């Protein structure tokens, strides 16, 4: 699974996720990556791409959840990502990247590592695998 | 508040992943991030940026998408992707792709050019051809490394 | 509270719906509702009740699912379904079914018996046969009424 | 599309949705019915099944939204269904049925009609197509 989330200078957010799925999967098996609200979500306020255990991401509608917690609980991007990762996954192992329309970027994951890179116009730039 | 961008190449990485592969992965992430950064600096729309960046991730065989995808139990590849544009919550998704070089771009076309939001398997392959996107043999997507990993997966 | 149940046969009803079809639809809804109520009064678990009721809705040709499904442009049937059990948020879903008599029950089996939550098309047809569910020729699902409407939809597409 | 949502005497909710999809569809087209969070959702507090324009139900994660609004805005089932139908659907036309773990049952829709029937153990029963 690979993905990208972007907020542009106009404050528009977008999200994209692509995958080969699970190694040794039987034919016809569909994971969380192509499922809107699970692997991928964007709205007025954020763009989100998830990766990890398909089971957990699907059942928790994880990408939409970041947006719901911003919209309905009022949380800022970083809090919302923290909340979803820490309190909306239990069994499951997953990670996600997100942007807000205000130009913030966040990544969160509860497993060992996650390949990711983040940048903002103001010069923040980070590439990482572990925490 | 200015532009912002994140890319990822998947969660759950083996802690015994060698240094050289770590660097390779960071180098790919950086190349893809920089592609997106340049587009954002050129005022390219968010929706166009996520697609162009994910296309580069798909093309590179390192991560699990496009060429370099994990293999099914038959040792072949079946790809899937989705994309969403925030301002009007426009959606596109594809599954069961076996000949389409860049699945994210087919998801873009489902969003922009189909009355449906999700097309999969044989119908998605037909749609790819109606839209004239690049298609290739499934073997194109299979890399030696993944053949080896599948063998481990089957024990 | 105690038990509660709802059933549906789809939205998008035209206000000129003939009385006769309105009556058929209410009679079917009543039968399905009562089938669920009977199971609930017998202490059947919610997840089993939604499956048994959607199976009845699939089997009856009136609404758009199972036999009586809408047709593809090729004039054939491709069915899909999902099911979810709330207490542990267990999910199962299927798409692209062409021979499976009761799609919802195959979604249940994906939930209970697959490491995945969604299987579609050829792999879902394979899974149905591994699981031994009832499978039939696609023509089984196709009804005269739907052939009639497909014609109209096509020409209307000008 | 057809569907059923149930809460049993143990307070467990479940949801099921099945369909032949849109007339004259091309092969391979997938609507909202098999998509967890869109056509179908159930969790601790509710079970939901949706029906209508796939486009609107998917982008609005409509089945998950009933649950998200119960959880994050604290709305009870009837008002949560009201909220989702009113605020979550734009130009799109859809409806849904839902039950809560406390034994309530609700249906809401923004189009001309929706075939549904609802009942509770205390004896309420309704079969309706129109408002
Ligand atoms: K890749
Ligand atoms: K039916
Ligand atoms: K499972
Ligand atoms: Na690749
Ligand atoms: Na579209
Ligand atoms: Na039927
Ligand atoms: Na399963």
């Amino acid at each position: 699974t690979v993905g990208c989330v972007v907020v542009d200078r106009e404050g528009r957010c977008a999200a994209a996720t692509s995958t080969g799925g699970l190694m040794n999967k039987m034919t016809g098996r569909i994971g969380d990556s192509p499922l809107i609200g699970a692997g991928t979500y964007a709205c007025d306020v954020c763009g989100v791409s998830c990766t990890g255990e398909g089971e957990a991401i699907i059942r928790g509608t994880l990408a939409r959840e970041v947006a719901a917690v911003m919209e309905y609980k009022g949380l800022k991007l970083h809090q919302a990502v923290d909340f979803v990762i820490k309190h909306r996954l239990d069994e499951g192992k997953a990670g996600l990247i997100a942007v807000s329309n205000t130009g913030e970027v966040a990544c969160g994951f509860n497993c060992n590592g996650m390949f990711r890179a983040c940048a903002t116009e103001d010069g923040f730039m980070e590439v990482a695998i572990w925490d | 508040g200015g532009w912002a961008i994140a890319v990822h190449g998947g969660a759950g990485v083996d802690p015994t992943l060698p240094l050289e592969r770590q660097e390779e992965a960071k180098q790919l992430l950086t190349r893809c991030l920089n592609l997106g950064i340049s587009a954002l600096n050129s005022n390219v729309p968010a929706i166009d940026v996520v697609e162009l960046v994910v296309r580069e991730l798909e093309t590179d065989p390192l991560f699990n998408s496009g060429r370099g995808s994990a293999l099914t139990e038959k040792g072949t590849v079946e790809m899937e992707a989705s994309i969403m544009d925030g301002p009007k919550r426009r959606c596109g998704a594809v599954s069961g792709l076996t000949t389409v070089k860049n699945p994210i771009s087919l998801a873009r076309l489902v969003m922009d050019k189909s009355p449906h939001s999700y097309i999969a398997f044989s119908g998605a392959e037909d749609f790819a051809r109606q839209q004239g996107v690049e298609v290739v043999d499934n073997e194109y997507f299979v890399t030696p490394d993944n053949v080896g990993m599948l063998k481990l997966a089957k024990e």
